[PDB]
């Protein structure tokens, strides 16, 4: 099964929470990274996680409202209008083969 | 003249020990430390993960390291089904128990290429010699396409080649980068995805110690050479020399033996079936360690066997004083 992602909810009230669920994570992994946008891109990395150190180190796009979980889920709390749009997960497998998945959600007001 | 008899024994043993190769256990012990590290790298080096960002993921740092033969990439990864990605290991911060940085890997690659070149072409110099000079080629690639080649004047003398060895062992043991997972050697189907010091902890320890003891052997050889043997004054001077020189011979054999012991530690675990072998040569040691091992045993046993001479030389000196 190919790597999917999914947002809970897809439409998000400003001020509140969203959870980017990840389906079909491979079992053996070097690590993973989330990004803002539709692409894997250094300057837009929200956060990276090394299985090796069970340790999450944030990149430049991180707003400090993100929690990453070892099942690759990303939680974003207190969402603003600008959090709206696309997100991309890159999983690196133990054999240095990668996989991507793009995620999306919309944030409305009040 | 019974003294002159022991003097000759001390010298000729010291000449073998400090200036020989085939028949010196100091030499073969040293060579074995060096060749061991080389096999260590030929045997599992390819599976070391490198590329982790130093400053930030926004650097897409990435470089190819050439062994010639093959090339190794740091930074990148493979796209599911085919293509090469420029985003990969460079996407995650480098540190202990995760990844080596480009800079760390290039230190190793340089040391390796030097060790590899010295040993294959010049051979390890006799411990007592300043060594020949030689030129290692180190070669790398990038994209933006740029190929770089460093030519290093260097020497094949124990202290130099041991620093090269040391740079590789220390990095692995202090940083314990993860190994690539999945024909496949035993340890890979067992340690890929997990730090290298959890697969090869024992082996890096043993290697660390071989380098130390080899280093210490070199020290003692320098200062063995310092002391090479009719009033009281000549009977004391060249006689203190006897004690100093025998005490050196012994310590050297002690360390040469300890190196044989660490080699066993080295080669008794996951590398038992791989280092020692050869024949793309990654995955086995291809370093002549088996040759060097039996010769270290043989030579060491010859000297061991000559331990009366050193017992019975040390008495004569103590008698005098
Ligand atoms: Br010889
Ligand atoms: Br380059
Ligand atoms: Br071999």
């Amino acid at each position: 099964m190919q790597l999917t992602t999914e947002s809970m909810p897809f439409n998000v009230a400003e001020g509140k929470e969203v959870l980017l669920l990840v389906h079909n994570l491979p079992q053996q992994l070097f690590g993973y990274s989330w990004y803002k946008g539709e692409r894997v891109d250094g300057n837009r990395q929200i956060v990276g996680y090394a299985i090796g150190t069970q340790q999450a180190t944030p990149g430049p796009a991180n707003s400090g409202r993100e929690t990453i979980y070892p099942n690759a889920s990303l939680l974003i709390q207190n969402v603003t209008q600008n959090d709206t749009g696309f997100y991309t997960l890159q999983v690196i497998k133990s054999d240095l083969v990668n996989e991507e998945a793009t995620g999306q959600f919309h944030v409305y007001p009040h | 003249q019974a003294i002159n008899q022991a003097v000759n024994n001390l010298n000729e043993r010291a000449k073998t020990l400090a200036g020989g190769t085939t028949n010196s256990p100091a030499y073969q012990a040293t060579l074995l430390a060096l060749r061991s590290v080389l096999g260590l790298w030929n045997s599992m080096g390819y599976a070391v993960i490198c590329g982790g960002y130093t400053k930030s993921p926004g650097e897409n740092n990435q470089k190819d390291f050439h062994y010639t033969g093959t090339t190794i990439n740091c930074g990148g990864s493979t796209n599911s089904n085919g293509t090469h990605s420029y985003n990969g290991t460079n996407t995650l911060k480098a540190d202990k128990n995760v990844s080596l940085s480009i800079e760390q890997y290039e230190k190793i690659h340089e040391a390796y290429q030097i060790l590899s070149k010295a040993l294959k072409q010049a051979g390890l110099a006799p411990l007592n010699s300043k060594g020949e000079k030689l030129e290692a080629h180190v070669t790398t690639s990038k994209y933006q396409t740029k190929t770089t080649t460093s030519v290093i004047d260097t020497t094949n003398d124990a202290q130099n080649l041991l620093t090269q060895a040391q740079t590789i062992v220390n990095t692995l043991k202090d940083y314990c980068p993860i190994l690539i997972a999945k024909n496949t050697p035993s340890w890979q189907t067992a340690g890929g995805g997990k730090n290298s010091c959890a697969t090869f902890g024992a082996e890096f320890s043993a290697a660390s110690d071989m380098i130390n003891n080899a280093q210490k052997i070199v020290q003692e050889t320098q200062q063995l050479s310092a002391n090479q043997p009719n009033s009281p004054s000549s009977l004391t001077a060249l006689a203190q020399k006897m004690l100093k020189n025998a005490q050196s011979q012994a310590e050297i054999l002690k360390l040469a033996n300890q190196v044989e012991s660490d080699f066993n530690k080295l080669s008794s675990g996951h590398l038992k079936d791989y280092i020692g072998k050869c024949d793309n040569n990654w995955g086995n040691g291809c370093a002549g360690v088996e040759e060097t091992q039996s010769l270290l045993k043989t030579s060491a046993a010859d000297f061991n066997n000559q331990t009366p001479q050193i017992n019975q030389a040390q008495n004569l000196a103590n008698t005098l004083i």
